[PDB]
RNA sequence: UUAUUAUAUUUAUUCAUUUAAGUCAACAAUAUCUAUUUACUGUUUUUGACAACAUGAUAAGGAUUAUAAAUGGUAUUGCAAAUUUUAUAAUCAAAACUAAUUUAUUAUAUUAAAUUAGCAUGUUUAGAUAAAACAAUAAAUUUAGAAGGUAUUGUUGCC
């Protein structure tokens, strides 16, 4: 390693008759290190979590599009009455992303 | 209050940093250890402390606070500040709760505009 | 009052030389003298807010106006009711002492200058 | 007022025969518990700097390996200097003496001239 | 200390 | 010495013999005396409570210990209704509590409003006592604290924990099971509706949406059906056939009509103090005798699904029937029960709110005059002659 | 409001405040304030969103700090392992214990008079961008076209 | 503010070299005296006397305050919801309001007492 | 080397120090509910008062 | 509320001596002026004449 | 090295000289021999320059006084308002006569 | 002056000297130190989390209607968190009796998925075992039908052929890896504590080339599996093309579990080895390579006297 | 390391005193035991 | 409240009584 | 992927444009003349307005050329220790030119005393200008007043 | 005994205290993604700080440099940083004087709580002898300035 130096003076009778420090004066201004940080995995997990979480939100619409097989029955084989579910396909498929449908 | 408050600290210098200045040195001898600087770069997406004080709009070092800038907020007690009854004043006064002071304040009286 | 307050916070430095602490006591007032100033000023925009003609803010709570009449026995001769106006006038009652109150800090707080410091 | 260390407080109680065997005084004695002897017992210890922390840990740290105190090291070179120059002074005091009493298999040490 | 274990069986991976 | 220190209590005789002890002599003791006097705050307190009492390998709490008696005194105490008593006695309580103490000490807490202690009693078995007091009993007795004390804040407080973050739902895996999270979640949104608790009701209804639990009172019920059909030998299914015939789904749909025109009304009434026009096709609602109501199995919940899109309104009629108090007031009080439920369809939908709002007065946009910064030129549609140019141009 | 303060937290100074580190960074600490704030107000603090909730928890265990902790955080280990990781990650020199600063810049000459004694009236360990040699007088691009490390004469 | 206070004590660590600084907070708190936990009834007829405090009272002789009080009362044979209000002192309304799923008294089951029962 | 030692601390160390350090969660002094008088000060003997 | 920001910062004594000070304030100051509570009440009664 | 710090950045001054004036040649040597029998009705009573004390720091271990503003001194003129008589923050009173008049208003 | 040395942080000799500030000087902030907020480290601690659950969840997966019925049918086996000591016979004839009656593949599976969870906490999965046999992996496991298990399944069942020890992991498993199910991410760490343990108990040192294999494939928690499990599956190896692998394999563990296994194996075998219910074949030639990897991974700490004790000084 | 011209260097080692002077009245009295006493001005 | 509160870093909010240092 | 650097709005607003509706705004703020919202992801704190003036002080060492002639005298007040500054008080006076003529300067400052000793009367006897007023109110004060 | 400055000056005296040895290393348990780490075991070769010799180092002590803010010293006093080569000597409760380097309370009123002092009454009486000039109060019987040494840190000198 490079980080490593030689701290320590080889040991001497200059270490006894001096009143030079043997360890470092502490910095009042070094504030006490603590462990707050998130490891490889740990972060990995946080990440793999959300994409779980958005696949719901996605599938739930996507699987929830199928609302045009819902409204593929109307136009084609049996209109409809401009009862509700005509309407609901109404609402739902224009806020489905089917602005034309 | 200084007159153009706008613009004398609106400015990149404070309205004292001689902007308007070539980077080049003068006709005496303690400045000819430096020289006329080379052209500003013509293409230079420059650090938005920094600049190439090629003019007062572009000075070596920026100043301004890219940051927009708010009014100070003022000490006045808006509270017991006299004002002028706005149309509403007159129109909305009964639904006002005032102290007697508003009431008979000589800063536009609103008991005498209520009776009016 | 120059003494008017809802909290009073009081810091003892603590160091070993008169001059040490003098010098460091001028320091947190240049200090807290910054942020106490906008800190404050920040509810002050907040309470002017609170109060003016299409300003509402203090428009009371369906809740508060029934803490003000949820009472059994009130001020004037039996049980008592308060409409939601004078709840409201309450309300306005109290932030113009919160405004003074505040208002008379920042001046307070604007008169020390390098010049005149004490 | 008029005495000199007017403190207006009652500090002692003018009772005479008052002691800590009484049981009114135990109801109010102090525990010594988080006292002026705690600090006293925590910091004032032989070697200042261990109360921060073990020195095997910081010479593990800070240093590679652990270090005897300064006393170790100049009782260690001045054997050495002294066994380098001279002989005849060197008592073999181990603390367990089995090591020296009886030497293993192998070792067999060069000999000393 | 080296060789720890052996590498792998030869290969020709192209 | 040799062996990981496990000081005894029992067997502690003069010599020592184990030698768990810190002597002052020996030798290998300056090492050992500076650990002592650098131990931390809590040392001889918190190491003893971790080296024992420690949660079961198998993953359950560890109970069991010749304590027991004292805990079947606190649920027979506690029962009882001598809270104080309770309290005063789990003082001595050392091992970690099973979770039928708590569910009998929170229950003494419920009389008085002693909300202040509930929390007191839940955050201590909550997170410092290995999260024994994480039980869908206890908090419901907590909710039923904070609604005597009618305090809406910690209600959703309660729910903060209810559903719990990350750590105490994944790593600690004491979740609040999905029956009793629906009933605690029914508990509170019965209270604030009730208080007319606009926002933060509305809040809690979306995890009952988005958990998708928002028919559970039929699953409930369905599943108390399915107990005697389990031990007879009848085949049970769970599908929507039977939830469209349930007496519970079945009896919202005869009180309809009553609760359709009292909404109407409730929405014109209102408007007619913001609005003048009610009474009047200036309205967006529609009317519900113009429709399926009063007979309202024709179109009433069409009307309903139709006006409150936003929240499921078959679903509030179900929360709307009984009180806390299990007093069915549909069957029991016509009028008050969809008076009521008037409420809960109105708070707990947002667009309805929506078509409450009252007509408010235009802004003039203006340009700043010449004088002073409030002082502003007003926008007159009037005084010019160019009659279709807007402000924006 | 709390999107708006982790984002807040993280918007970079210029570069002449950003000399020392990042100085924004003191904002997600307004998020202990907040989140406890969110309780007392009756908004839940597990109904923030998803998403959100990947940095609001990395502030509390950032700026939230439980006495229990505050008691025995400080431990002999708990930092010298903090400085056990550093140097298993390499970068230890804004680490105090092992900090090893050896260059002492100069006493500039007072060209007054040159023959004016000069001494240390103090010295402390600021890093180079105080006073580096004239960025313009130093040579040329260096940490690209040299390696630079100080050694002790043998 | 805790905004505030948050900068104040954050003061400990830019402080000049050697001073500690310590803080001494002074905060209006809003507290509930109610009393239904602390009762202001009449004296006991037993008045206590000095017998009551020798050494060790405190550890003997007194149930730390508050005193605990039944806050749970079974409706007896034949009561009536008058009838209960009367054994607790309490007014039948407050007792009908106190315990809201009590709507016809079974004997047998516990009323909840009243917050403002005497 | 110049002399120029700060009279004060810079804004910039300030923030650079005070973000350094967590804040304790005691501090915040919240409390709506109030005081448990029977409870409370009964805890369990691990973290009792 | 006295927390250390000096030699007794960082290391082992982090805990006792930081134990210390706090114990060493356990103190509350509890403190209402009696004119204060000379309001009236819920019950309607006058509080503290 | 933890000590690489305790090592001296320039070079110290060196020595070249004799024994300054009049000094070693029994003899104190902290007391100035010329400066000191200079004589005080010309001099004055004063050791430090006379400025409001609060300037002075008691030193520690160096039996003197040394001033808080490294070198610099601030005259009495900066410890009171304009033309104080006798340098007061006011006119009217002193010490004393400002702490109980103060009371008796 | 002395052998005591002087005390750096109250001396003013020292901290008034020139080397450091003096008194009278402005006295500021020398420099901000910004160390957690730029290179901040993350939180592993050496004391165990004190509230994790420390084993495998079975995370029933049943509509909530069922819930509320099956709620007594399900009570007598473990509830969250809290295991009753019924009989396992007592249980499976329970289910087998009230299967027919759910209408439910799905609830069945959770049903008969707290079963594994019951069985396995009591040992007793041979018997649930052969509930695998007549219900599930027909269904499922067979011919790779359509129908793919809940997770909970094989979450459960992992556990119930681990616990007590049945070789009817393979086969699940090995349908669980990138050619099956797939569900080989989300065990948790637990789950391949009990899984590599079971298998060193059972001695299959080519389980462990597989199960291991798929660990780093699958990117989990390699160093906080913990090491009472790595310790068994490492002891069961004794061939020689495994034995390779291992090697190749513990550069893969942290240097910090590392220390500790060499620490837990040297007691798991010689000095503590009471605590194991299982008394663990002895393979010395896998004992010494741990204890030499570990020492080598770790710093080596110069000692002198040791390596040049005899080096002879060539003069020549 | 800040710095200000120096008056005069004490270097009082156990061995003896060797007092320079460049006279001035004085500022801060620097001082250094480290092994050798010096008396900075 | 950002950490450089307004005052400090604003042309409108300058203090045009504070006097410069080097003048007192 | 540092966060910082990622917001650095150095080599432009480039990286920090995604959604095609920002960039459309992207072009109106810059039009009409007001600030791109984008620019501001990575905020200049401008070297503070007296850091400014600090910086020039030192340079000139205590600038003598720009102090007025007040502080140079005995006990200097804030009022003239601030550099110069052509305040707006000196706004209406015009017969003022560039370079004051015989007298013209004196006459000025009385012209200021008097509309000062105005503010005061103003004051006291209740004719202040108020935030809220309008011109048929303002005719209406100053006239007023100026009785 | 040379032409801004004083010693003659009271107030005191019987005084002692010490015990029964023990250092050859480090180890988060609650609320941050799981390690049984639960109970992290590897068998033994030295002699200074001592009961002993083992260099440094700060005190006590008045005798001839203030008139507009000062009466206690370096040569050294037990435990201190390079000389080792018999050896555990450390306060803990309940305990025994031989010691130069010390205010002890002297006759109206006298033991209250960790255990605390019974013989010495004899004219505030031998010889020796103790300490002030400082916010107090004594200001004169009186002073630089000429002088020798067989010693050679010098009269406790040498002869």
């Amino acid at each position: 390693l490079s980080q490593n130096v030689a701290r320590t003076t080889v040991p001497s009778y200059y270490h006894i008759r001096t009143n030079l420090p043997q360890r470092k004066p502490q910095n009042q201004w070094e504030g006490v290190y603590y462990y707050s940080g998130i490891t490889k995995r740990q972060q990995h997990v946080v990440l793999l979590q959300r994409k779980r979480e958005r696949e719901m939100y996605l599938r739930q619409y996507n699987r929830q599009v199928a609302s045009l097989r819902g409204q593929y029955a109307a136009h084609h084989e049996k209109p409809l009455a401009s009862l509700p579910e005509r309407l609901m396909f109404a609402t739902k498929l224009a806020s489905c992303g089917m602005h034309n449908e | 209050q200084l007159q153009h408050r706008d613009r004398i600290i609106g400015s990149h210098g404070a309205g004292l940093v001689n902007h308007q200045s070539m980077a080049t040195m003068e006709i005496r001898s303690n400045f000819t250890r430096v020289q006329n600087a080379a052209p500003a770069a013509d293409l230079f997406r420059t650090k938005v402390h920094e600049g190439l004080g090629t003019s007062d709009k572009d000075p070596y070092l920026r100043t301004l606070p890219n940051q927009e800038s708010r009014p100070p907020e003022s000490s006045v007690l808006r509270v017991a500040a006299a004002t002028a009854p706005s149309l509403e004043e007159r129109q909305c006064l009964h639904q006002k709760w005032g102290t007697l002071q508003y009431w008979l304040g000589d800063q536009y009286p609103r008991l005498p505009l209520f009776l009016e | 009052g120059v003494c008017a307050s809802e909290v009073t916070y009081r810091i003892v430095l603590e160091g070993f030389w008169d001059h040490h602490v003098m010098k460091l006591a001028d320091d947190v007032v240049m200090f807290l003298k910054d942020v106490g100033r906008q800190v404050v000023d920040e509810k002050l925009k907040s309470v002017r807010a609170s109060l003016e003609s299409l300003s509402s803010g203090g428009a009371v709570d369906p809740e508060l106006v029934a803490a003000f009449n949820a009472s059994l026995k009130g001020p004037f001769g039996g049980a008592d009711r308060y409409d939601a106006d004078e709840v409201a006038h309450f309300l306005r009652s109290e932030l113009e002492r919160l405004e003074e109150q505040c208002v008379g800090l920042i001046n307070r707080a604007n008169v020390p200058i390098p010049g005149t410091s004490n | 007022p008029e005495f000199n260390t007017f403190t207006g407080y009652p500090m002692r109680n003018l009772r005479p025969g008052y002691g800590q065997n009484l049981p009114e005084f135990i109801m109010k004695k102090r525990l010594p518990n988080n006292t002026h002897y705690e600090l006293f017992a925590r910091r004032d210890i032989p070697n200042e700097d261990n109360a921060m922390y073990g020195k095997l840990l910081y010479d593990m740290t800070i240093h590679g390996t652990s270090l005897p105190s300064i006393y170790r090291m100049h009782k260690d070179i001045n054997k050495a200097q002294r066994n380098d120059r001279k002989l005849s002074g060197n008592r073999f005091k181990v603390l367990n003496s089995s090591g020296a009493k009886s030497p293993p298999s192998g070792f067999e040490a060069i000999p000393d001239a | 200390y080296t060789p720890i274990y052996a590498p792998d069986p030869a290969t020709d991976h192209l | 010495l040799q062996k990981p220190a496990v000081v005894d209590h029992d067997n502690i005789t003069v010599e020592d013999p184990n030698r768990v002890g810190l002597n002052a002599a020996t030798l290998d003791c300056r090492s050992r005396i500076y650990r002592w006097l650098r131990r931390g705050p809590f040392f001889q307190e918190d190491n003893y409570f971790r080296r024992s009492t420690k949660l079961q390998r198998n993953g359950p709490v560890p109970v069991s210990v010749h304590e027991v008696p004292l805990m079947q005194r606190i649920i027979r105490l506690a029962r009882r209704g001598h809270l104080k008593a309770a309290c005063e006695e789990y003082r001595r309580v050392t091992s970690v509590p099973p979770v039928d103490v708590y569910r009998a000490l929170t229950a003494a807490c419920v009389p008085g409003a002693k909300l202040a202690d509930a929390i007191a009693i839940f955050e201590d078995g909550h997170s410092r006592l290995f999260y024994v007091a994480r039980d869908g009993e206890v908090l419901h007795n907590m909710l039923r604290c904070a609604i005597r004390a009618k305090h809406r804040v910690r209600v959703m407080w309660v729910y903060n924990v209810m559903v719990g973050r990350h750590y105490e739902n994944v790593v600690v895996r004491a979740e609040v099971d999905v029956i009793w999270r629906y009933r605690i979640a029914s508990l509170a949104l019965e209270y604030l509706l009730d208080s007319n608790a606009g926002e933060e009701a509305r809040t809690v209804y979306d995890y009952l949406v988005e958990n998708e639990l928002v028919d559970c009172d039929l699953h409930v019920r369905l599943g108390h059906v399915m107990q005697q059909a389990l031990k007879e030998g009848k085949t049970v299914h769970v599908q929507q056939d039977a939830l469209d015939g349930m007496a519970l789904s079945q009896n919202v749909v005869a009180v309809a009509p009553q609760v359709a025109v009292a909404v109407y009304a409730r929405y014109l009434e209102t408007m007619q103090e913001g609005a003048a026009w009610t009474d009047a096709r200036g309205l967006p609602l529609t009317d519900p005798a113009k429709t399926g109501a009063d007979t309202n199995g024709a179109a009433a919940v069409a009307w309903l699904k139709a006006a409150f899109p936003d929240i499921d309104p078959v679903a509030v009629l179900r929360l709307a029937r009984f009180r806390r108090s299990s007093k069915d007031l549909m069957a029991k009080d016509r009028p008050v029960y969809v008076q009521r439920a008037a409420q809960w369809v109105e708070l707990l939908s947002s667009a309805h709110q929506t078509r409450e709002e009252a007509p408010l007065t235009y802004l003039r946009k203006s340009r700043p005059s010449m004088a002073n910064p409030n002082v502003r030129v007003a926008w007159l549609p009037e005084r010019q002659r160019a009659h279709a140019l807007l402000a924006s141009d | 409001y709390l999107r708006s303060v982790v984002d807040h937290a993280y918007t970079p100074t210029s570069e002449g405040l950003q000399r020392f580190g990042s100085v924004h960074v003191v904002e997600k600490k307004k998020v202990p304030i907040v989140l406890t704030q969110m309780d007392e107000l009756g908004i839940p603090r597990t109904h923030l969103s998803g998403p959100l909730r990947d940095e609001v928890e990395d502030a509390l265990r950032k700026f939230s700090i439980y006495r229990n902790r505050f008691y025995e955080w400080g431990r002999a280990v708990k930092q010298f392992d903090f400085i056990e990781f550093r140097r298993r990650h390499g970068w230890m020199y804004d680490l105090h214990l092992m900090k090893n600063t050896t260059k002492m810049l100069p006493p500039i000459r007072d060209p007054s008079q040159p023959d004016s004694t000069m001494a240390s009236a103090a010295m402390v360990e600021l890093p180079a961008f105080f006073t580096e040699r004239h960025p313009w007088e130093r040579n040329a691009l260096e940490s690209l076209l040299s390696v630079t490390k100080e050694r002790e004469r043998m | 503010s805790t905004e505030f206070e948050q900068r104040m004590y954050g003061i400990r660590h830019w402080l000049h070299r050697q001073t500690s600084c310590e803080f001494h907070t002074t905060y209006r708190r809003n507290v509930v005296h109610d009393s239904a936990v602390f009762p202001t009834e009449h004296d006991p007829e037993t008045k206590p006397s000095h017998e009551h405090h020798r050494l060790f009272s405190f550890a003997l002789d007194w149930q730390s305050a508050p005193v605990d009080y039944l806050s749970v009362e079974l409706a007896r044979e034949g009561d009536s919801w008058s009838s209960l209000a009367k054994r607790l002192g309490c007014s039948e309304s407050e007792l009908k309001a106190a315990n809201g799923a009590m709507e016809e008294v079974v004997a047998g089951v516990a009323v909840s007492v009243p917050g403002s029962a005497t | 080397r110049q002399g120029y030692l700060p009279r004060y601390t810079p804004w910039e160390w300030i923030a650079i120090q005070e973000a350094d350090q967590p804040i304790i969660h005691e501090t915040m002094r919240t409390d709506n509910i109030g005081a448990s008088y029977f409870f409370s000060l009964n805890r369990s003997w691990r973290y009792k008062a | 509320e006295q927390y250390d920001n000096l030699q007794y910062k960082r290391y082992d004594w982090q805990g006792w001596y930081q134990r210390m000070v706090d114990v060493h304030n356990r103190n509350v100051s509890i403190k209402c002026r009696l004119d204060d509570l000379k309001r009236l009440d819920a019950y309607g009664n006058p509080f503290v004449e | 090295y933890y000590w690489s710090r305790y090592r001296i950045p320039s070079q110290m001054p060196k020595f070249d000289g004799p024994a300054p004036v009049a000094a070693p040649q029994k003899t104190n040597e902290f007391i100035d021999p010329i400066d000191d029998k200079f004589p005080v009705t010309i001099r004055g009573n004063l050791v430090r320059p006379d400025v409001p004390e609060d300037q002075y720091v008691d030193s520690w271990y160096v039996c003197t006084s040394m001033t808080h503003h490294l070198g610099d001194f601030r005259p009495w003129s900066a410890s009171a308002p304009a033309n104080a008589y006798r340098f007061r923050p006011y006119n009217e009173f002193d010490s004393k006569g400002r702490e109980y008049v103060e009371h008796l208003r | 002056l002395g052998y005591t040395p002087i005390n750096p942080d109250t001396s003013p000799m020292l901290m008034y000297s020139q080397c450091h500030w003096h008194y009278n000087l402005p006295q500021g902030m020398e420099r901000p130190s910004s160390v957690n907020r730029s290179l901040p480290a993350p939180y592993q601690p050496h004391h165990s989390s004190v509230n994790k659950y420390r084993g495998v969840w079975i995370s029933t997966e049943m509509h909530p209607a069922f819930l509320v019925g099956l709620a007594p049918q399900l009570k007598k086996l473990p509830h969250g968190r809290v295991v009753p000591q019924t009989p396992v016979a007592e249980v499976i004839d329970e289910f087998n009796k009230l299967s027919p009656l759910i209408d439910d593949a799905a609830a069945r599976d959770g049903w008969l998925a707290k079963i594994f969870q019951h069985c396995a906490f009591q040992r007793s999965g041979a018997e649930a075992m052969a509930l695998w046999d007549k219900h599930c992996a027909p269904r499922f496991m067979r011919d790779d039908s359509a129908s793919a298990p809940p997770l909970p399944l094989v979450q459960a069942i992992l556990f119930c052929c681990s616990k007590s020890d049945s070789a009817e992991w393979r086969p699940i498993f090995t349908k669980c890896l990138k050619d099956g199910w797939n569900y080989t991410p989300s065990f948790d760490t637990p789950q391949w504590s009990y899984l590599l343990k079971s298998l060193g108990r059972q001695g299959d040192e080519e389980g462990v080339r597989l199960v291991l294999e798929e660990m780093a494939d699958v990117q989990a928690d390699l160093d906080r599996v913990e090491a009472r499990s790595l310790v068994y599956a490492l002891n069961a190896v004794h061939d020689k093309a495994i034995y390779n692998y291992v090697k190749k394999y513990l550069f893969y563990l942290g240097e910090r579990k590392v220390k500790f296994l060499r620490i837990t194996y040297a007691d798991l075998r010689g000095h503590g080895a009471e605590k194991l219910r299982v008394p663990l074949k002895e393979n010395d030639s896998m004992f010494y390579h741990v204890c030499w990897h570990a020492s080598i991974r770790q710093p080596r700490q110069f000692s002198p006297r040791q390596l040049y004790f005899d080096y002879a000084p060539s003069q020549l | 390391s800040i710095y200000f011209n120096l008056n005069g260097i004490l270097i009082w080692l156990n061995v003896l005193h060797i007092n320079i002077i460049l006279i001035k009245y004085a500022f801060l009295i620097l001082l250094n035991n480290l092994e050798y006493l010096i008396i900075f001005k | 409240a950002p950490s450089i509160p307004r005052s400090v870093w604003d042309p409108a909010h300058y203090n045009e009584n504070w006097v410069d240092s080097y003048s007192t | 992927v540092d966060p910082y650097v990622r917001r650095s709005t150095e080599r432009g607003v480039g990286h920090l444009l995604t959604n095609s509706f920002d960039m459309a705004r992207r072009e109106d703020r810059v039009a009409h003349g007001q600030q791109d919202l984008t620019e501001r992801n990575t905020v200049h704190y401008g070297v503070p307005i007296q850091q400014s003036i600090d910086e020039f002080v030192l340079s000139h060492r205590n600038a003598r050329g720009e102090r007025p002639l007040d502080y140079f005298k005995p006990f200097p007040d804030f009022r003239a220790q601030r550099l110069i500054r052509m305040y707006r008080d000196i706004e209406g006076f015009s017969l003022l030119k560039q370079r004051p003529e015989a007298f013209e300067w004196e006459l000025f400052t009385r012209y200021r005393a008097h509309h000062q000793q105005r503010r005061e009367l103003a004051l006291l006897h209740g004719l202040e200008p108020v935030a809220n007023e309008t011109a048929a109110e303002r005719t209406a004060r100053r006239l007023a007043l100026d009785e």
